[PDB]
């Protein structure tokens, strides 16, 4: 095409994206597969608006104009899941494909003419950026209730769409409105806003993106004097991170505090996947930032209670998730809860746990081993951000991307999909608690113990009880002669009394 | 420039012909087509020797471009056999053997002549003395505009057969039969025999 036709097509794309995002409420429940193709085409247009790549010519020659498998550049990881679920080495029809070559994976140079068109008339860049940030939650409510299984196609489409959106959102230059929205205060922030905020606040710190930011801010009508001051006052660093994540923790605690006491929670009140991985990203960023800050070496005076409340709420969450998957009546459900509360085998202190778990005939055995076999190795390791991820410009962003990919990979499961997510987030939360308790001068024994002993002797938390054991061993006793053994025995007697007294029927 | 265009032949004169050196040679032959047939006297031996080496190295071994280049060379040799000028680097006999060799399996030229051809190559003065996306797009346009046969006419023999078919079709398109017969009839030495027979 000529320049006029190409810019008209780009403006039409902008109009489509802006218009289609107005009814986000209906979009929460849809499957964004058409959206994925639209976003892929828009990404390709942004990358190669001016010229045409050579591999496109070879592909169009071989696939179409040659006499009579096609040749394309599909996503390797998405097609990995697709071929794994297809099993028998056929993969006849390619459904998840990419047009741009993988060679552009390296940091992805935006086209000058594309951004020149974007920062001009006939387009409204601020609302475009707002729509792109809002569209990140276009599949949050799909996983949510009818006991219907999530097929491979929908999970693959969700992961594909999220990867495309994340790639495109990391290339578009800043908009001044969001700079003002985040500059001197950060209110009324949603999950997608937070997810974008963490990656941006990590980006404009040391990686020399600030010059790019101010350069693009000179365009669209913001002179250098305003841009420099806004960039200077937008970030000043650990305090900002702890502030924003503390606010997010407070909001999550306020949301979950509507449920209290000890009651069995249904599946429908389990948080959706988006909130889970947003929380995981936030806590991972906090861990990285605090670790570097105290490695190079009162701000944690309020982190502790919020973290402990998060941990015990999520322990209740995973316990309820395991319980409701066991139609069983509610009374024997509470009975099973009483049995498994004192269960677990990863602690050598108790003796009944394994035997009481094993003597039940069939219900809580096959399910128990199937749920306990959910191994979370695919996630990044303990300190993998220090050795394998420190070579790049921003280790924290690489860690966030890795954990996000790990969370997104779990959607392909059909038996117990969420188990990996809950296990990993609980593990990371308790590890953060241990690190913070090591690094904090203030420490309240009763709170931490009465929120930590239930972890070790709980059957629904056995991939984590070891870490809690290590954390408690150094602060409360060597677990052999100190009062720790006495407290464990006391909890054992409490459980035995409860089971013998309440559920004798 | 033309120095970079003749570089592959200069490099290959001491070895075989590298596969990666062919498409740019074809592109250079097609690009300079408007000028190759129209030249002054003092550039002529240089272009004649260049054509000789190019044809030799083509015959020793994307098909559309090769066919177009071979047709161009056949046209050049044809009007060189019709006119022939005194200062042609390659005489009429070697032009005849060259045209035959392009229509056959390259068993006409010998080393004893290409050494002299490369010596003249070095000793001749350039027209403009010797002593990736653009080419892909051009190939795409060439494949798009016209459809190559392919099956209307193991791997080596069939590629050779299609090459010969394309070359002979190109030769017949120029009407070279009449010109060759005419040039054979009015020979300077057979003329007396023809007259005597008459």
């Amino acid at each position: 095409f000529t320049e006029t036709g190409r810019r008209a097509i780009l403006s039409l794309f902008v109009q489509i994206i802006q218009e289609l995002s107005v009814n986000m409420d209906a979009q929460m429940r849809f499957v964004p597969l058409i959206l994925a193709r639209l976003l892929l085409i828009f990404d390709y247009l942004l990358h190669q608006y001016s010229k045409a790549p050579v591999y496109l010519f070879e592909q169009v020659q071989h696939n179409l104009l040659s006499p009579p498998t096609p040749l394309y550049h599909g996503f390797k990881e998405v097609e990995e899941n697709w071929s794994k679920h297809f099993s028998s080495d056929a993969v006849p029809h390619p459904r998840f494909y990419c047009v741009l070559s993988p060679e552009a994976s390296e940091d992805n140079r935006l086209d000058s003419v594309a951004c020149d068109v974007l920062f001009s008339k006939l387009v409204k860049y601020d609302e475009l950026y707002a729509a792109l940030t809002a569209l990140l939650a276009a599949g949050s409510q799909l996983d949510t209730k009818e006991n219907k299984n999530v097929t491979a196609l929908e999970a693959c489409a969700l992961q594909y769409y999220f990867l495309i959106l994340w790639r495109i959102l990391g290339i578009l230059p800043p908009s001044k409105t969001y700079i003002n929205q985040l500059s001197m205060n950060s209110p009324e922030m949603s999950e997608c806003d937070i997810l974008h905020t963490l990656r941006w606040s990590s980006r404009l710190r040391i990686s020399s993106y600030v010059n790019w930011i101010k350069d693009h801010l000179i365009k669209q009508g913001m002179k250098a004097e305003h841009a420099s001051s806004l960039l200077e006052l937008a970030s000043t660093s650990v305090k900002y991170d702890v502030e924003i994540v503390e606010e997010y923790f407070a909001r999550q605690i306020s949301s979950f505090c509507s449920i209290d006491c000890t009651t069995i929670l249904q599946l429908h009140e389990i948080p959706s996947l988006q909130s889970i991985y947003t929380l995981d990203a936030a806590i991972s960023k906090v861990q990285v930032s605090l670790d570097e800050h105290f490695s190079k070496m009162e701000i944690t005076k309020n982190l502790l209670p919020a973290t402990l409340q998060l941990i015990d709420t999520y322990a209740s969450f995973t316990r309820a998730y395991l319980l409701q998957n066991f139609k069983p009546s509610k009374e024997k459900l509470q009975g099973f809860a009483a049995v498994l509360a004192i269960g677990s085998s990863r602690c050598k202190a108790n003796t009944l746990g394994p035997t009481l778990v094993q003597n039940l005939p069939s219900s809580v055995q096959t399910v128990c081993e199937s749920w306990n076999n959910i191994n979370t190795n695919e996630f990044p390791n303990i300190g993998s951000w220090r050795n394998a991820f420190a070579n790049d410009t921003i280790p924290s962003e690489s860690y966030i991307s890795a954990v996000q990919a790990a969370h997104l990979g779990t959607l392909c499961s059909q038996s117990l999909p969420l188990a990996a997510s809950l296990k990993h987030t609980l593990l990371s939360l308790v590890r953060l608690t241990g690190d913070l308790i090591v690094w904090s001068d203030e420490m309240n024994p009763p709170q931490v113990i009465r929120t930590l002993l239930p972890l070790l002797l709980e059957s629904s938390t056995e991939s984590v009880a070891e870490i809690s054991s290590n954390s408690l061993e150094r602060i409360l006793g060597p677990a052999e002669s100190d009062e720790f053994l006495a407290r464990v025995y006391e909890k054992l007697i409490t459980g035995c009394y409860n089971i013998l007294a309440n559920h004798a029927d | 420039g033309w120095e970079v265009a003749v570089r592959p032949l200069l490099s290959a004169s001491y070895s075989a012909f590298e596969m990666k050196e062919l498409p740019q040679l074809v592109a250079s032959v097609i690009e300079s087509e408007s000028e190759i047939l129209h030249h002054e006297k003092q550039y002529e031996p240089f272009y004649s020797s260049f054509v000789a080496l190019s044809t030799h190295y083509i015959t020793t071994v994307q098909l559309q471009s090769v066919a177009a280049a071979c047709k161009v060379l056949i046209e050049f040799s044809l009007l060189r056999l019709e006119n022939p000028d005194e200062a042609c680097a390659v005489s009429q006999k070697h032009l005849i053997l060259l045209i035959k060799g392009l229509c056959t399996g390259c068993s006409r030229l010998d080393r004893t002549e290409i050494i002299t051809f490369t010596a003249m190559m070095k000793s001749a003065k350039l027209p403009q003395t010797l002593s990736r996306q653009k080419e892909v797009q051009m190939n795409f346009l060439n494949q798009l505009t016209s459809v190559f046969n392919p099956r209307t006419v193991a791997s080596a023999i069939k590629t050779k057969n299609v090459f010969i078919a394309q070359n002979v079709a190109s030769l017949q398109e120029l009407g070279g039969s009449e010109k060759l017969l005419r040039v054979c009839l009015n020979l300077p030495y057979f003329l007396r025999y023809i007259n005597r027979f008459q």
